[PDB]
């Protein structure tokens, strides 16, 4: 099941206040008009990738989804968080809970903190140890799928915790449909109205159309040619080429010689047909200083 | 242009980032600066 | 390899081209070639005495072609100087065009490609 | 909680504690002769106490006296790339006083720990609690160390009969970033009164400047705290003390 | 600059178990690895396995499995080899050993258990 | 002991090259032998590891050399006073870590 | 341009003035050379 | 010459067929051997059989 991410899925990179300027910035975002996997909510929770993070949305009338569980193993070996909400506190917790076997709810505890109609969508993620909740509830007339529609996603609360999440896991609740679109590093043409309400946003680096919307800074594009970025034929391979050497050199002969001459008769000991690693240079801890002036002291083997 | 190289490929090998930042903008420096040279040369040629 | 560029190390002088053979002859102590702007025109290979060329292979910026947005969303891309093997596709002698239809009828040009090419936006 | 304090982390499991809803007056530091180096290139030391932060994380390990320079932006070594990485870009304050008398036993302070093998460089603020035995030859190490097989988790003993090189240093990364998050830590400067349709110099959460300050309709959201315009200077402001 | 205590002379019954301390403390002890070997009166020497002290790790061997377990108490970090339930083979002096090689150097070189610890002996005879 | 002139009357000098034969994977793979000494009058003091790495007062006259199925160390310069308690160790991977064989003697007549 | 903060008041509420001068400096040259290019581009310009 | 400790030998065989002087025309010595000495040279004399 394959859906068109049509419109959904833009947040604040920040909360700066900004008008009537387009604002481009590098962030995660999933691409608009992509192709991002439909989900239903009968008798489906597979581990997803959270490379670096996914869009939550819910067609919900009775509160059915109510948590989630982001991490790297998500199984109380790493710091996990979980969410309940029982109709009166807001409950963000990454402690050592008892998780059931199926994990679900019902119907290194170092973060020291212990206390349709409707479309709602979370992005619980972290960018420099920075929590942020995402959050935002939209009323709607629509049934099929996710609506075609800008909204802006905003922070409410950042909390320290700060963990890995690579892969992914939805909570569900036991006696979710959701959409996962696989973020990249990608430079993003950023709108603010004069309310400070982000309207619209491009994936500039998708179609020819976003290249020249991110490029020429500007929502719309007047007809003409426009230069956007430059095509390299990348090397598919390294190929190394090196004259057909059989010797060891005697590196280690003018470290472990019997004498060494003074300053004031110092050899130049020339030095041809060999083969340097460095490597049992840098592999020998012996080296008081190391200043090394003209080459990098790591990048030389 | 001060820098120990030219070739910018022997720089990247040859430098770690933290003083090949120093060469690199000393490098970007004399590199641009004979660009503008260039541009505002062909440009004022482009007015000729 | 022939006719591919990758990444290569020929006694430590580094980069990005293909390596084709040539008649350049060199004599026997000398080794590396150069060219007007003194970069690397030619290597020999140091396992097997042969004269290599190198020369980076196709490469440059990428222009697009695109009516207004208040007229179509249908998108173009154009690959300047590019043969159409490294990249509806039209190569001419600007370059590997694609997106685009060619065309024996002329036109007016409304966006220039180059080399006598121009796109336009009609049925 | 961070100078005074009774317990110092290690660099493997260094303390990244926010600081927030506090007031930081650095005079008091200024005032301790306690410091024997105060090194950054971010901010300055002593012009400091104008400046109201983002938000400050107080990073307590334990490290070398010959390793101070390892703090700092682009430097390599041991601890540097398998403890504690700093960013090229890195903003704050690194603040290395004397723990001759504080961070030593006689017997060996013992809970200090440090890895020393790894087979990739480190991430900037990364938290690496590795267990795995690092695999030195190309045997598979199950469990069993000895020939291929060293633990990378390496410790300190701290001693005051121990030498001058070798005694106990403390250093620590007050890592004063300046980011988007909202200012909480201001100096210990009082307030005045705000003035309308007339030029003042303000300094508004450490930004300086002249201008006038006029009332606005724009509706900042809870958590947004300045308007930019296109230069990126401040344009407008919500008021911390009046919304 | 290795110093070196362990327990003393002992006979115990057979069955029983020793709380045995192998302590070392007041040096680097940190780039050594302080293993454990035993000898038999007149015979050759013999390595029961090795203790890290190097935060926390455990690994046996074969001749004594069942038989010994490890711990170490990381604060002034002491070595053990508890031997519980002990049989008729753990009659000798036992000793431990001391990884000597350089920890914070790369290669993982060879052992050197330049400096051998005082005496460990638990005869079971009736 | 591994097979060597094992347990042999041995003046000082005897040009003895008292092997320690091991396995491709302590032959070959574990070139790191090391000798432990438990001496005669006080606690194991070796002084003899890596082969012929020597610490001060070791002369390179044990020499190590690894030859087929054979280890080495020698002495030379034929004495009177070098009685003394000489093992090979090697790591013997599927075995334990590092094992010894049946205890090799040096004595006088 | 190299400097750590774009913003003068910010790079000058910050830096003490010794190092401020190699800062500033850093940001005034950056500042002089886009300046540079700016009035040399307006001089063309205007030229045409 | 010797430039650097490099001693570089530089050979070249040409006939002539000339009376007067020396010919005109062009000669470059190629570079054969190259050698690590580290000298200096300043006096050549020439010895004949
Ligand atoms: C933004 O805020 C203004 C101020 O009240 C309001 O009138 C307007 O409807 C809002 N929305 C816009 C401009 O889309
Ligand atoms: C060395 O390389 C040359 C390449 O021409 C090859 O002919 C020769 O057999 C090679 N020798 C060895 C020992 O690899
Ligand atoms: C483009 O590639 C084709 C493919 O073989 C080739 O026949 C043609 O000559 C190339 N064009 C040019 C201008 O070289
Ligand atoms: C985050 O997780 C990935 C995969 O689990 C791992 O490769 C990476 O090193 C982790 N980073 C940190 C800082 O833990
Ligand atoms: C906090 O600021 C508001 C601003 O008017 C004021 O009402 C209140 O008195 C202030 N708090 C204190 C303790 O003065
Ligand atoms: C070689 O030449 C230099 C310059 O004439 C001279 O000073 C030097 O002494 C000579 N070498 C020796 C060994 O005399």
């Amino acid at each position: 099941a394959y859906t068109n991410s049509f419109t959904r899925g833009v947040y604040y990179p920040d909360k700066v206040f900004r008008s009537s300027v387009l604002h481009s910035t590098q962030d995660l975002f999933l691409p608009f008009f992509s192709n991002v996997t439909w989900f239903h909510a009968i008798h489906d929770n597979p581990v997803l990738p959270f490379n670096d993070g996914v869009y939550f949305a819910s067609t919900e009338k009775s509160n059915i989804i109510r948590g989630w569980i982001f991490g790297t193993t998500l199984d109380s070996k790493t710091q996990s968080l979980l969410i309940v909400n029982n109709a009166t506190n807001v409950v963000i917790k990454v402690c050592e809970f008892q998780f059931c076997n199926d994990p679900f709810l019902g119907v290194n505890c170092t973060f020291e903190y212990v206390s349709f109609k409707n479309l709602r969508e979370f992005v619980f993620k972290n960018i420099d140890g920075y929590f942020k909740i995402y959050s935002k509830h939209t009323p709607i007339n629509l049934v099929r799928d996710l609506p075609q529609g800008f909204s802006a996603l905003e922070p409410l609360v950042d909390l320290p915790i700060g963990i890995n999440i690579t892969r992914f896991q939805t909570l569900l609740a036991l006696h979710a449909a959701y959409y996962v679109g696989y973020l990249q590093p990608r430079t993003f043409l950023l709108k603010y109205n004069e309310n400070g309400t982000i309207t619209d946003a491009v994936d500039c680096a998708l179609d020819p159309l976003s290249e020249t919307k991110c490029t020429l800074k500007s929502f719309t594009v007047e007809k003409g040619i426009y230069q956007t970025s430059n095509f390299r034929v990348q090397p598919t391979e390294s190929i190394v080429r090196f004259p057909n050497i059989t010797n060891l050199c005697p590196f280690g002969e003018v470290f472990n010689a019997t004498r060494f001459a003074s300053v004031y008769a110092w050899n130049r000991k020339r030095i041809s047909n060999c083969v340097a690693d460095y490597s049992v240079l840098y592999n020998s801890a012996s080296f008081s200083t190391f200043k090394c002036y003209g080459v990098s002291p790591t990048k030389l083997n | 242009f001060g820098a120990i190289s030219s070739v910018l490929n022997d720089i990247l090998s040859r430098l770690d980032p933290p003083e090949a930042e120093v060469q690199i903008d000393r490098l970007i420096t004399g590199r641009l600066q004979s660009l503008q040279t260039y541009v505002t040369q062909q440009l004022i040629r482009a007015a000729e | 390899v022939k006719n591919k560029c990758v990444n290569f190390n020929f006694n430590g002088l580094t980069g990005t081209g293909v390596l084709t053979e040539s008649n350049k002859k060199f004599l026997p102590f000398q080794q590396f070639g150069r060219d007007i702007a003194d970069t690397t025109d030619a290597v020999r290979d140091p396992q097997t005495l042969e004269i290599l060329d190198i020369t980076p292979c196709s490469f440059g910026g990428v222009s697009v072609i695109t009516p207004g947005t208040n007229t179509s969303n249908q998108v173009a891309v154009l690959y300047q100087d590019v043969n159409c093997t490294e990249v509806n596709v039209f190569q001419t002698r600007a370059g590997c065009l694609i997106g685009a239809e060619h065309v024996n009828n002329s036109y007016e040009c409304d966006i220039p490609i180059g080399a006598g090419i121009c796109a336009s936006y009609q049925t | 909680e961070v100078f005074n304090a009774t317990r110092f982390a290690s660099v493997y499991a260094w303390n990244r504690k926010r600081i927030s809803n506090c007031v930081a007056d650095y005079s008091v530091l200024y005032n301790s002769a306690s410091f024997s180096t105060f090194k950054c290139y971010g901010v300055s030391p002593t012009k400091l106490n104008d400046l109201c932060f983002t938000n400050v994380y107080a990073d307590s390990f334990v490290i070398r006296g010959d390793e101070v320079r390892q703090i700092a932006p682009g430097q390599t070594g041991k601890i540097a790339d398998y403890n504690y990485k700093l960013p090229d870009d890195f903003t704050g304050c690194v603040i290395a006083w004397n723990s001759n008398n504080l961070d030593s036993k006689v017997g060996g302070n013992y809970n200090y720990l440090y890895r020393l093998f790894r087979k990739s460089n480190l991430k900037p603020f990364e938290r690496d609690i590795s267990t795995e035995i690092y695999q030195a030859g190309s045997t598979p190490c199950n469990g069993v160390e000895g020939f291929n097989c060293y633990f990378p988790l390496q410790s300190y003993g701290f001693q005051p009969t121990n030498g001058v090189g070798y005694q106990p240093y403390r250093v620590v990364v007050l890592s004063f970033e300046l980011l988007h998050a909202p200012a909480t830590v201001c100096g210990p400067k009082k307030s005045t009164n705000l003035v309308k349709n007339k030029c003042v110099n303000f300094n508004f959460n450490g930004l300086t400047g002249t201008g006038v300050l006029t009332e606005s309709n724009k509706k900042f959201l809870p958590f947004q705290q300045f308007g930019r315009d296109i230069a990126d200077t401040t344009d407008a402001v919500r008021d911390p003390q009046t919304l | 600059q290795v110093q070196l205590v362990q327990s003393g002379a002992e006979v115990k019954k057979a069955g029983a178990s020793v709380k045995v301390s192998c302590k070392a403390s007041g040096y680097t002890f940190t780039s050594y690895d302080i293993n454990w070997v035993r000898q038999a009166s007149g015979q050759g020497l013999e390595w029961m396995g090795w203790m890290n002290p190097i935060s926390g790790n455990t690994g046996y061997a074969q001749k004594f499995q069942g038989r010994v377990t490890m711990t170490r108490n990381t604060s002034i970090t002491t070595a053990y080899m508890e031997l519980s339930s002990l049989r008729s083979e753990d009659t000798a002096v036992y000793f431990c050993a001391r990884g000597g090689r350089y920890c914070s150097s790369t290669t993982c070189y060879s052992g050197v258990g330049m400096d051998v610890w005082g005496q460990g002996t638990t005869v079971t005879v009736p | 002991v591994l097979t060597q002139p094992p347990s042999v009357s041995g003046a000082p000098g005897q040009r003895v090259t008292i092997s320690c034969t091991g396995s491709s994977s302590n032959i070959g793979a574990g070139y790191d032998v090391h000798w432990y000494h438990q001496l005669p009058g006080t606690a194991p003091k070796f002084l003899i590891y890596g082969n012929s790495n020597r610490p001060s007062g070791v002369p390179d006259r044990f020499s190590g050399s690894k030859s087929g199925t054979s280890a080495s160390l020698a002495i030379t310069r034929l004495q009177a006073e070098d009685e003394a308690d000489y093992y090979c160790q090697s790591y013997d991977s599927s075995l334990s870590g590092w094992v010894f064989g049946g205890g090799t003697k040096l004595t006088v007549l």
